[PDB]
RNA sequence: GCUUGAGUCUCGUAGAGGGGGGUAGAAUUCCAGGUGUAGCGGUGAAAUGCGUAGAGAUCUGGAGGAAUACCGGUGGCGAAGGCGGCCCCCUGGACGAAGACUGACGCUCAGGUGCGAAAGCGUGGGGAGCAAACAGGAUUAGAUACCCUGGUAGUCCACGCCGUAAACGAUGUCGACUUGGAGGUUGUGCCCUUGAGGCGUGGCUUCCGGAGCUAACGCGUUAAGUCGACCGCCUGGGGAGUA
């Protein structure tokens, strides 16, 4: 069940970090859309914004890198 | 692609009521204006074989329209290639 | 699977919790896959055989459930 | 030997061997023991039983440093993935952390060719 | 002409020269008929991984409507200023003037 | 002359479409230094190899190349070859919604021209990992192999050449017509959006199957059904796609 359809959002912004922590796991991997239920238009916009915020240190790449 | 105020500026120059937009004189010049533009794209990008295929579509689509006009009206054909800068 | 062990908790409760966090991260499934090179032919040939495996068990085995075995 | 209170276990498991290294929390080795150096050779040294004496002979070599807490960082796959840390509780050590530090490339270098056995 | 979003990360020792940096990078836009639409300052923020042996940086957001030649010129201003480490200048379709979820 | 074929204009959409330039994280290798001490690596088992001139393990610092985990999906884009981090710049196509506009401007195409995986060639760089050749160690009756330790062309880059693949859907392009069922993906309209609902309508797409066709296998509105237009091709096996 997709939550970005219920919100009706049009662009998953990479700066909304309280949202983007739901869509990574403990190790920081991007969670598959089969378990979150994200619609395929939004899962492409989800991973595009998580990779934009790993560049800007908002999110980690892996849980181990120091 | 050709900008918004460029296709509105060539329709208003070669069309009848600034509204026809699909006449043969209008369509040739909008293809000519892009072929003339894309010469600078491919003097920089010679390995761009996928978008040159879109350029060679406009050339074949221009020749089919100039061959249409020439027997439909020799007088409008002769004045169209005299103004755009074309040789045939 | 970086696990800290919490206070007042035994070792077996941290050992079996470590045998769970290493399977969500895909640790063992990643190392065996990157051990040898798999061709771009071979990676695409098995990616379609499993899609046939998933779909010819879903729709083509329900037939025996519509029918009966005894 | 300056008595250090705590440290880290580094268990490098591979499919043929297991190297156990007790260190401190800054990365300085104090003593080590491997599965093949336990009197095990060839096929015997790549079992889970052969890798508990790797942890036993290594705990027996860091007795003079006086280590109480000892976290474990497991690297690599292997049969001694589990039984090397079972026998590190048997030396009386309370576990602090258990870490998994297998190196995962994000499709970097090209791995060797498949074996046509 | 073209809407952009910039966000540049400042070394935490030169964090007092950021009100100087925002005033020079505002005026470089407006000297070329460029709307500077919103402007934020996120404070010293904890990093998620250490870039170049430090764990903290000072983040600035800046939304601009400039010609693209004074935007490329701003990218090579961040390239040689050693106070700024990372920047991510990124084109936008419409204009945004909302508050951030971390000005919030 | 006409407007349904073909095209043009306005407004949006989705996308590893193409060319160019930056940058990021993880990992391998090497180099340097600390700690440490007798083994490491590999195999069915070993041995060659590396180690007491201090290896392997572990920690720190530097260098360099190549590729982009997760997302990722009988998902997407492209004429085909094919295309995967993220960011900017230049650019080709498809598609949808209503509304005007030109008025058969169309389809196919021998010769011709362009594009065309990988390997290979010429010139100049680059070279971390992998690896034809070559080398040693095994295996074996032998082993010019399989397996092991190494290792050079090559793989990468710029610009030319080559012009071939099981280059395949083993199915030439274009238009028309003929029962259905369950999905993916991308639009758009309308009904109380009373929520992702219900209800129509376009593009592309996976799986099943009816009539029909088929030597059978199977195909089956994305035809291998029923047609029309044009092109390519074939005529027993070998000799031979050879002289
Ligand atoms: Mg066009
Ligand atoms: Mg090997
Ligand atoms: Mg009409
Ligand atoms: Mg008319
Ligand atoms: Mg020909
Ligand atoms: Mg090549
Ligand atoms: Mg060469
Ligand atoms: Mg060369
Ligand atoms: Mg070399
Ligand atoms: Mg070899
Ligand atoms: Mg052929
Ligand atoms: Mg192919
Ligand atoms: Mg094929
Ligand atoms: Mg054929
Ligand atoms: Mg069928
Ligand atoms: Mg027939
Ligand atoms: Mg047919
Ligand atoms: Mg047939
Ligand atoms: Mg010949």
């Amino acid at each position: 069940f997709c939550r970005f359809t219920a919100e009706g959002v049009q662009e998953i912004d990479y700066k909304d970090i309280a949202t983007l922590k739901n869509y990574i796991t403990e190790s920081g991997k991007i969670v598959p859309s089969r378990i979150t239920g994200t619609r395929a238009k939004y899962q492409r916009q989800l991973a595009r914004a998580i990779k934009r915020a790993r560049y800007l240190s908002l999110l980690p790449y892996t849980d181990r890198h120091q | 692609s050709l900008s918004t105020e460029a296709t509105a500026k060539i329709v208003s120059e070669f069309g009848r009521d600034a509204n026809d937009t699909g006449s043969t004189e209008v369509q040739v010049a909008l293809l000519t204006a892009q072929i003339n533009h894309l010469q600078g794209h491919f003097a920089e990008h010679k390995k761009d074989h996928h978008s040159r295929r879109g350029l060679l579509r406009m050339v074949s689509q221009r020749r089919k329209l100039l061959d249409y006009l020439k027997r439909k009206d020799v007088a409008r054909y002769t004045q169209l290639i005299e103004r755009l800068g074309l040789r045939r | 699977p970086v696990i800290k062990v919490r206070e007042n908790e035994p070792f077996d409760v941290a050992l079996r919790r470590f045998k769970r966090s290493c399977e969500k991260a895909g640790v063992l499934a990643e190392v065996r896959r990157r051990e040898f090179y798999e061709k771009p032919t071979t990676e695409r040939k098995r990616a379609k055989a499993s899609a046939v495996k998933r779909h010819a068990k879903k729709l083509a085995r329900e037939n025996a459930r519509r029918t009966r075995l005894y | 030997r300056k008595q250090v209170s705590d440290g880290v276990a580094h268990i490098h498991a591979s499919f043929n061997n297991t190297i156990v290294t007790i260190t401190d929390r800054q990365g300085n080795a104090l003593g080590w023991a491997t599965a093949g150096g336990s009197g095990f050779r060839g096929s015997r040294k790549s079992t889970p039983f052969a890798a508990q004496v790797a942890a036993e002979r290594c705990a027996d070599a860091v007795k003079e440093y006086g280590i109480k807490n000892l976290e474990v960082m497991v690297k690599g796959p292997g049969p001694g993935r589990e039984s090397t840390i079972r026998a590190l509780n048997a030396a009386g050590f309370r576990i602090t952390n258990i870490t998994d530090v297998t190196p995962i490339p994000h499709n970097g270098c090209r791995p060797p060719k498949k074996r046509r056995v | 002409m073209r809407h952009y979003e910039i966000v540049f990360m400042v070394h935490p020792d030169q964090s007092e020269q950021v009100p100087g940096m925002i005033e020079r990078y505002t005026a470089a836009i407006t000297g070329a008929e460029g709307k500077i639409h919103r402007l934020e300052d996120w404070g010293r923020r904890q990093l998620a991984y250490p870039i170049n042996k430090l764990h903290k940086a000072h983040y600035v957001l800046m939304n601009v409507e400039a010609p693209q030649e004074v935007i490329d010129e701003l990218e090579t201003t961040f390239r040689f200023n050693d106070a700024v480490i990372r920047s991510m200048v990124m084109r936008t379709k419409h204009a945004v003037t909302e508050a951030s979820p971390m000005v919030k």
